[PDB]
């Protein structure tokens, strides 16, 4: 909290709440818009402010958003990282980057809901690293 | 003393480019 | 000896192909081995020269592809007139064209952007239009949807036909290199069907449906009242009522009396005051007299039947003193090589484009267009560019051809050799100039710059001062005010009203008005002077010195597409034909920015604007363009400054769009800059390292990355620098005067 | 008719070309009888007539629009201002005098070699005459345009 | 053969646009009923 | 001026003598059992420096390079 | 010396004062037939049956006109240097064998033993006056 | 005011006929190929050209 009020009472927020300029085809969206705005914190400037101190009282502001985000992302690493390292067993592997071998790649994509098991799996023991002296450098 | 302004600016605009040029472009072209 | 000669199935129609890229090249069928593969499979799918040396098979995929080319043009032409038919305001336009803006497009209600979709008039939310389609269709003598929407099908089943020839030619019908290489028959085809007939044809559609409709339309008759196309041709009684002279019928046409069409073959020359736009019998009686000229024009050559012309016997006895064997051998380049055939088409049609926006503009061909100030500068601003490109697309191609398909035992002596042999003294002297006219047409800008900076108003180039008139100009406009009487005496009014005579008001708004031309004018004319001989000697450098330079003696060997011949002789940097196109499109851009922007100003300050009953016309930035646009500091304040005052204010409404699009354009313009300044050389060690941290984590790809080639870096950013460029003064044009 | 343009002499490899400007019988007698390259003078006589006719060249364009122009004494301005620069003109050829100057050129219209200004010496004096007669033609001009009005009023 | 038309659906481009495509319309669609989501409202 | 060094990485291939514009490479024969040719830069006074020897070479890193240096009529490729 | 100078009008493209002062060159071949060939410096030029000469200003376009020359399979091109005074120097095939072919006359020069990763570093050998390519 | 035009004459047609016979002169010397079967027709299209030329040109 730095120079803000709660948005509910705000009245700069309440001023801007009559005319919403509602968004999609329902009529109400604008109104529904100020409704739920009303549980996040206000300025004077009567826009919301959003906290991403990690604290649980405010948590949808980055907290959730940064959770759904990570599980998502990482799928598409892992099936990526996962598709990439079964072409490389095949004679051509090239062709098979350009022209996707869907037959690979589906049954990966149908994986990687399970990306965190893997991940850890491979950091305790496995492949998520190679090794530094195998690796190209320059001098 | 405002005068030594009308002498001194205008030995910096004509005066010391001229020596100057002229000195360093026989310089560079000596043998 | 013309002949339809055909080879039947050539060509198989199977989708193997698709599969497998790069069929079309052998390098690259090989595989993808890098990245560099992907950039090079794009640069060279057009590349048909390089795919094959028969010319057969160069010209079957160029003739079938051109099909392909006008379906994507039917598809939108088609789709123009759609959206015409079915979110529009053109029906409702067509009642009030003065009060209700021309909108047909509709963005639909999610996020935040309904708000494009404002009152642009007429009970009907949509974005604002500056194409003017809707003043053309009025010139087509459309009242209604329903007929819009039959015209948009049409289209549609044409791009099929097109689709279908090429599909048809290149697979099973493929005609040979003879039937390409007959040229007498190709240029009379053109001229008389193609020009001549579709001329002809024109004519009948403005004296039956367009010039009637439009006469009754101007009167104050409703759109309802208005009679159907087809009800003028079996009611005459209708048409003769406006036009008397169908009374007589045919037999006045053959029987030489042509003078009974003279109520609607007019040469009135000058604007309808009703609607701004030329009269409907002046262009009715244009197409036709365009027609004859055209059909006698096309039987020129000889097309086998032994009467007409041979173009290699006028070429080669047009020698001279001075040039050894005149235009000996251009007829064999330019029947064995496709490029010079390009050059020559896309030089003149560029400058053709240009000079259809000159004409334009002072004289509007389509009713209420000049009132329609938004779609007047959004039309001569988009045909002035296109212009540009095409032009500078000439001389790439010129170059092309000599690098590939120069022949010097052709080119022996002729107009071309007799060029490169003494081309040192074409470039030297075009130095001459260019640096004469920089000179003298910007540093007067300074010296009035800094003239006015030091209190010294007297001492400028200005109407008051000094001033430089343009009395060359100014008399060849009085010659066209006096064209009414004496020289084109059957002339009514003069051609247009820029050159002078009196003022036309539709409405509260003017049309036209006579465009004075004082020092302001005689100077910027003399930076488009400038600024056009640069492109030129940048552009005309690359032709002649690709073949070889005192620096490279073997230039063409490298290609027409090297980035520098090494890093010796000093530095070879961008010696090539291609980096001299890179540059020249800068320099295009350059020129043809201000060309846009002395019409912005001037139409602005002196032309267009507000006019009392009285004649007072109260221009729209009040005639400051004489003592400021003398100034660089002007342009500054009172066009760039003041002018964008609607685009940076335009969030929160309906022009928000073209804010943000204007703040983007500056974006992608200094993403240009990246490439521009870099090299690939930083960039690949910098790929090194992060392909590093993939081998690390086993992310390594099997198609090793690299950098951008040296001359694709170039080629990426002058595509982002004039992107970058266009779109921001497109929306600065845009968002000004649609406020305004 | 037959060609107009040949090769500089019979040899093809040079550069320079045989053109109706560049080799025709009015330019040549021009350009070699001018005081740059007209036979039978010594090198101070080119120098006073090169500048002769320098000084009075250079007196109008500082007189009729530089500043001061619209006042009495716009004429003096213009031959001051014009020997200002014509000394400066002056100092240039005596420092490429001094730099030892490489060679002067022979082309087609000036065949035989130009002059002797294959030296310090003949450039020196060049300077010398430019001054002496670079200001004499500006003094002259100076006195013709402030005294027309009487010349006509004869 | 149909063998060599799933080949071009399975290259980088029509994959890429078939895929962002679906990857489009679902946050084109979910946000015209779900209209604005600034945050996770918590109750 | 430009300095042409070779080193022992040398094959044979002869591909750099090929490319020079200015004829400054010259194959002499290796008196080794490496082979018959092996490359060498006599006229290295022509040397322009245009690094065409340098992108015909098949070794993993160079056997001849370049290393610029005191420019001169010859190299800068003046005709005047 | 001695040739035919191939027939053409002539060109800006061509020699320069520099020819005069300081090592002008030249070329010559021999051709069994008459073709038309393009020059160095711009232009198309025929070329006699016998003994064909011509001047270049550098030693770029005559190899550069070599290469041109060996599309028409002619391999006997010599070129030489001449100075102000007359010196007159057999340059480009300095033995009767060309450069890409081996002969045993030849000696080995500019040549290091070691590989590029063996040379030692700046550091190693500053204010010395040598360089690490040697 | 439009230009005077011309009603029907027999005199008119005088003028199409000899404008054709001076371009059937014209062309049976000085065209290069003149048979390939033709001209007759060619050459009598330009007459109605010439002749309309003179026609209109004379009268105004
Ligand atoms: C930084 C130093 C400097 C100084 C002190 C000056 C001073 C001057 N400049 Mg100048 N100038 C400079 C740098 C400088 N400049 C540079 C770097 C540029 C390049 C952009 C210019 C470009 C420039 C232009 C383009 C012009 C001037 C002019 C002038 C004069 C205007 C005076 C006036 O009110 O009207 C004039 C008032 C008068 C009473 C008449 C002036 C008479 C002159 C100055 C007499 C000079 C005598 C001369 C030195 C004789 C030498 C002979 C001897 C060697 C034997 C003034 C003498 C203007 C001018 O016309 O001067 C003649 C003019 O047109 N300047
Ligand atoms: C056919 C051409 C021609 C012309 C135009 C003239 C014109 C003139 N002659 Mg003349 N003359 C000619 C042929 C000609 N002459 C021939 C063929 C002969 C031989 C018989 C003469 C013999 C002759 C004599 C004997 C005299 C003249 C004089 C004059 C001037 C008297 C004007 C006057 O009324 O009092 C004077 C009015 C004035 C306004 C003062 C005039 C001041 C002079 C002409 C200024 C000249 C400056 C001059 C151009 C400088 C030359 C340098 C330049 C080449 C760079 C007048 C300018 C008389 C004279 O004394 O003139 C000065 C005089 O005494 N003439
Ligand atoms: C009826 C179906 C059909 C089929 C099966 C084929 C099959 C074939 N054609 Mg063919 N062709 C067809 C229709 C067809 N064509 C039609 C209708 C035309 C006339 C335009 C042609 C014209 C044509 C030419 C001129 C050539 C071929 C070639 C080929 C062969 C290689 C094509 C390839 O792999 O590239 C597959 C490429 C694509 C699928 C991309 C095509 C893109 C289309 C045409 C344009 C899209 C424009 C679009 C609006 C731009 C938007 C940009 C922006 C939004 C991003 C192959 C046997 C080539 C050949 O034989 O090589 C030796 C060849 O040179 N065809
Ligand atoms: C009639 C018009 C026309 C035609 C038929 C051609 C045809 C050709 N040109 Mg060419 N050219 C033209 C106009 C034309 N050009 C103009 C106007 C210019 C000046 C800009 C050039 C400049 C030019 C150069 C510099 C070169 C060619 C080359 C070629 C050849 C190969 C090109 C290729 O592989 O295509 C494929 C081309 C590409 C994939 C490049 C894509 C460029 C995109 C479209 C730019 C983005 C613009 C877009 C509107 C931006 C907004 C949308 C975007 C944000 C999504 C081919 C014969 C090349 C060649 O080697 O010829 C032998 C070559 O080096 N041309
Ligand atoms: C504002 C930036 C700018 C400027 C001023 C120039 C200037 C020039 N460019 Mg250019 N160029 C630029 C940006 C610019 N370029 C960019 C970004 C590109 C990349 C696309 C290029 C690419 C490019 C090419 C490819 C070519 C040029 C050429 C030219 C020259 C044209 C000749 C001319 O106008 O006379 C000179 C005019 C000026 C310098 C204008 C200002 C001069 C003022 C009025 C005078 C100064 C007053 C006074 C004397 C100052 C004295 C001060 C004292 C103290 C020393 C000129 C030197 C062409 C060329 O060289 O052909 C001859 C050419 O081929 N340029
Ligand atoms: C490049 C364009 C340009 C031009 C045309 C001018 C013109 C002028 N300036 Mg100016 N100025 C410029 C750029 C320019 N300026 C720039 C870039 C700056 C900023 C630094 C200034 C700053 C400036 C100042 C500060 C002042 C001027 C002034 C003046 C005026 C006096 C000129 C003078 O005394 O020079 C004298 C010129 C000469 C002695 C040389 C003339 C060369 C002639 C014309 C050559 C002709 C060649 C011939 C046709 C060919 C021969 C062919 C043969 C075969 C026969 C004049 C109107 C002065 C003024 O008061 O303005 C009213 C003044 O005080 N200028
Ligand atoms: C006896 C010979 C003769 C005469 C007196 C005329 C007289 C005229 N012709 Mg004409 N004409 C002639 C033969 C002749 N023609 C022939 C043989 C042809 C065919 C090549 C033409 C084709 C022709 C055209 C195409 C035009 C004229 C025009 C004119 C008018 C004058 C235009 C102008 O600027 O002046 C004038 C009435 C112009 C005219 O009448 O405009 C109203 C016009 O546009 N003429
Ligand atoms: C001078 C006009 C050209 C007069 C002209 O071209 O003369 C044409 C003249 C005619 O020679 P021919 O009779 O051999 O030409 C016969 C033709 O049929 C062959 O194309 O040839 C020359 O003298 C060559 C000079 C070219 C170089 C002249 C300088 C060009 C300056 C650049 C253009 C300036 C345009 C300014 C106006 C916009
Ligand atoms: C037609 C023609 C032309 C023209 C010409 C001209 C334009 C001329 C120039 C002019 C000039 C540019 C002139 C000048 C002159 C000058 C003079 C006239 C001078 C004077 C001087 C004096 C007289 C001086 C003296 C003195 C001295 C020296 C010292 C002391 C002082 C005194 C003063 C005594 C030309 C050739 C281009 C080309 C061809 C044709
Ligand atoms: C004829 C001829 C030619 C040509 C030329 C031309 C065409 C042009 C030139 C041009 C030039 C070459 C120009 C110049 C100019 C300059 C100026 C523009 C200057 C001015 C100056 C000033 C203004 C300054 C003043 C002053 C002084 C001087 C001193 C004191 C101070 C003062 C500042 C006052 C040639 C070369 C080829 C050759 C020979 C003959
Ligand atoms: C930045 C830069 C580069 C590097 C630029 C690169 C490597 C551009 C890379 C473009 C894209 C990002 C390549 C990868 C595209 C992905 C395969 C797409 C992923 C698929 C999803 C988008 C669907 C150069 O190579 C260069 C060369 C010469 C002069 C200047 C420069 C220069 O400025
Ligand atoms: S740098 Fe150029 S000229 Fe020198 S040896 Fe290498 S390729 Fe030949
Ligand atoms: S390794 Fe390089 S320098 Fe050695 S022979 Fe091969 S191409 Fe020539």
């Amino acid at each position: 909290g730095a120079d803000l009020t709660p948005c509910a009472e705000n009245p700069a927020f309440q001023a801007l709440a009559k005319n919403a300029r509602n968004t999609t085809a329902d009529p109400q969206s604008g109104q529904k818009r100020f409704e739920r705005y009303s549980q996040a914190l206000c300025g004077p400037e009567g826009y919301p402010h959003l906290i991403v101190d990690g604290r649980l009282d405010r948590a949808g502001d980055f907290l959730i958003p940064s959770i759904l985000f990570l599980y998502i992302a990482g799928w598409i690493g892992w099936v990526g990282r996962a598709y990439l390292q079964a072409i490389k067993k095949d004679s051509d592997t090239e062709q098979k980057e350009i022209q996707l071998d869907l037959g690979i790649a589906l049954p990966i994509i149908a994986t990687g809901f399970a990306w965190p098991a893997a991940a850890v799996k491979e950091l305790l023991s496995g492949e998520l690293t190679a090794k530094d002296s195998e690796i190209t450098v320059s001098p | 003393a405002s005068f030594l302004s009308s002498i001194f600016v205008p030995v910096i605009g004509w005066v010391v480019p001229i020596a100057t040029f002229s000195f360093l472009f026989l310089y560079i072209e000596r043998e | 000896k013309a002949r339809v000669i055909v080879d039947k199935d050539p060509v198989p129609t199977s989708f193997e192909k698709w599969a497998q890229p790069g069929h079309f090249d052998r390098t690259l069928a090989r595989g993808p081995k890098t990245t560099t593969w992907i950039w090079n499979l794009h640069a060279l799918a057009h590349d048909f020269d390089t795919h094959t040396s028969d010319l057969e098979d160069i010209s079957r995929k160029i003739f079938a592809a051109h099909f392909g080319h006008l379906a994507v043009v039917t598809i939108w032409l088609s789709g123009m007139i759609f959206h015409g038919a079915k979110f529009s305001n053109y029906e409702a336009w067509l009642s009030d064209p003065l009060n209700v803006r021309p909108s047909a497009q509709v963005v639909w209600p999610i996020v935040g952007q309904d708000i494009l979709n404002g009152d642009v008039g007429g009970g009907f939310h949509g974005i604002q239009i500056t194409s003017g389609l809707f003043q053309v269709w009025r010139g087509w003598g459309i009242t209604n949807s329903f007929q819009l929407y039959c015209t948009a099908i049409g289209g549609l089943v044409l791009a099929g036909l097109f689709l279908f020839a090429g599909w048809f030619h290149y697979h099973k019908r493929a005609p040979k290199l003879e039937w390409f290489q007959n040229v007498e028959s190709m240029l009379n085809h053109h001229l008389q069907v193609l020009l001549g007939c579709g001329s002809l044809g024109w004519a009948g559609h403005l004296i039956h449906v367009s010039a009637p409709i439009n006469k009754l339309m101007d009167a104050g008759v409703a759109v309802k009242d208005i009679p159907l196309p087809h009800e003028f041709i079996l009611n005459k009684s209708l048409l003769i009522d406006l036009f008397p002279g169908f009374a007589a019928g045919l037999t006045p046409f053959f029987t030489l009396n042509w003078g009974q069409y003279a109520d609607f073959l007019t040469f009135k020359g000058g604007l309808n005051p009703v609607t701004g736009g030329l009269w409907m019998t002046d262009i009715a009686h244009h197409h036709l007299a365009i027609a004859v000229v055209f059909i006698i024009a096309g039987h020129q050559y000889r097309t086998n039947w032994g009467i007409g012309h041979s173009i290699k016997e006028i070429l080669e006895n047009h020698k001279g003193p001075f040039t050894g064997e005149g235009h000996k051998g251009l007829y064999e380049n330019l029947t064995t090589s496709w490029h010079a055939q390009l050059a020559t088409n896309l030089a003149f049609l560029g400058s053709l484009t240009i000079i259809i926006a000159h004409h334009m503009y002072a004289m509007p061909p389509y009713p209420y267009l000049a009132t329609d100030y938004a779609t007047q500068l959004c039309i001569f601003t988009h045909h002035i560019w296109i212009g540009g490109f095409l032009i500078v697309g000439g001389a790439a191609h010129a170059a092309i051809f000599m690098v590939r398909d120069y022949d010097p035992v052709v080119n022996q002596n002729n107009v071309l050799d007799r060029v490169i042999r003494h081309r040192d003294a074409i470039i030297s002297h075009l130095n001459w100039v260019c640096i004469f006219l920089g000179f003298h047409s910007f540093g007067l800008y300074i010296h009035n710059d800094t003239m006015r900076a030091l209190g010294r108003p007297q001492d400028m180039f200005s109407d008051t001062a000094i001033q430089l008139q343009p009395v060359f100009a100014q008399w060849v406009q009085n010659l066209h005010t006096l064209a009414p009487g004496g020289t084109a005496p059957n002339a009514l009014e003069p051609v247009s009203y820029a050159f002078g005579g009196g003022v036309l008001a539709v409405g509260g708004k003017v049309a036209m008005m006579p465009i004075a031309l004082g020092t302001a004018d005689f100077l910027i004319h003399h930076i488009h002077a400038f600024t056009i001989h640069v492109t030129v000697l940048i552009l005309l450098k690359g032709v002649l010195f690709a073949r070889s330079s005192r620096l490279i003696p073997d230039k063409a060997n490298l290609g027409f597409r090297f980035p520098c011949d090494g890093p010796g002789r000093g530095g070879t940097c961008q010696v090539s034909g291609w980096d001299h196109v890179f540059l020249g499109l800068f320099w295009m851009y350059n020129s043809l920015s201000i060309v846009i922007f002395h019409f912005s100003w001037k139409m602005q300050s002196d032309v267009w604007g507000t006019v009392d009953a009285a004649g007072n016309v109260s221009h729209i930035t009040g005639g400051n363009f004489a003592q400021s646009a003398i100034t660089i500091n002007g342009w500054l304040r009172d066009f760039l400054w003041a002018q964008a005052s609607q685009v940076i204010n335009s969030y929160g409404s309906a022009l928000s769009a073209y804010g943000l699009m204007f703040l983007g354009a500056h974006f992608v313009w200094a993403f240009s800059l990246m490439f521009l300044f870099s090299g690939r050389g930083y960039w690949q060690e910098l790929i090194e390292s992060i392909v590093w941290a993939h081998n690390k984590l086993k992310v390594a790809p099997a198609i090793q990355p690299r950098a951008l080639s040296i001359t694709q870096g170039r080629a990426v950013g002058v595509a982002h620098y004039l992107l970058g460029g266009i779109a921001t003064t497109w929306a600065f044009f845009h968002a000004h005067i649609l406020s305004v | 008719n037959r060609e107009v343009v040949f090769p500089a002499g019979r040899d093809p490899q040079w550069g320079n070309l045989e053109t109706p400007v560049n080799a025709s019988p009015l330019v040549k007698w021009f350009i070699n009888n001018l005081p740059a390259y007209r036979p039978g003078l010594t090198p101070f006589r080119r120098g006073l007539e090169v500048g002769m006719a320098h000084g009075y060249f250079l007196f109008g364009p500082f007189a009729k629009l530089g500043p001061l122009r619209d006042a009495a004494n716009a004429n003096l301005a213009g031959l001051l201002g014009a020997i200002g620069l014509v000394v400066l003109f002056t100092l240039a050829l005596s420092l490429y005098a001094n730099s030892n100057p490489p060679t002067a050129l022979a082309s087609v219209t000036v065949p035989n070699p130009p002059d002797a200004f294959q030296s310090k010496e003949g450039w020196n004096n060049f300077a010398s005459a430019f001054l002496i007669g670079g200001i004499g033609g500006a003094v002259v001009a100076y006195f013709l345009t402030s005294n027309l009005a009487l010349i006509q009023g004869l | 053969q149909s063998s060599y038309l799933i080949k071009f659906i399975s290259t980088a481009p029509v994959a890429a646009t078939i895929w962002l495509t679906i990857t489009a319309g679902i946050l084109i669609e979910f946000n015209r009923f779900f209209p604005d989501l600034l945050f996770h409202p918590l109750p | 001026s430009h300095t042409v060094k070779i080193y022992d990485t040398c094959i044979g291939c002869t591909q750099c003598v090929r490319a020079c514009p200015t004829d400054v490479l010259e194959m002499v024969p290796w008196d080794g059992c490496k082979a018959a040719q092996v490359a060498s830069s006599p006229r290295t006074e022509d040397c322009v420096g245009c690094k065409r020897c340098e992108t015909a070479c098949p070794t993993d890193f160079l056997s001849i390079r370049v290393y610029l240096g005191a420019e001169t009529t010859r190299s800068m490729g003046l005709a005047y | 010396l001695s040739g035919k100078t191939p027939l053409f009008a002539g060109s800006t493209g061509g020699l320069l004062t520099k020819a005069v002062e300081e090592e002008k060159y030249a070329i010559t071949w021999t051709s069994p037939k008459a073709q038309v060939f393009e020059l160095p410096t711009g232009g198309a030029a025929t070329m006699h049956e016998g003994e064909n000469l011509l001047y270049i200003a550098r030693k770029e376009y005559g190899i550069a006109l070599g290469g041109q020359l060996r599309k028409f399979k002619i391999t006997n091109y010599k070129i030489y240097r001449i100075l102000p005074s007359g010196e007159t120097t057999f340059i480009h095939p300095a033995d009767g064998v060309f450069p890409e072919k081996v002969n045993a006359g030849r000696e080995k020069v500019r040549f290091n033993a070691r590989s590029i990763g063996e040379n030692p570093n700046p550091s190693q050998v500053k204010f010395s006056g040598k360089a690490t390519y040697d | 005011a439009a230009t005077t035009p011309l009603e029907w004459s027999p005199t008119v047609g005088i003028i199409m006929v000899i404008a054709n016979v001076i371009a059937i002169t014209f062309g049976r010397q000085t065209i290069k190929y003149p048979s390939a079967e033709p001209a007759l027709l060619a050459t009598t299209a330009f007459g109605h050209i010439l002749g309309v030329g003179l026609v209109l040109g004379l009268h105004n």
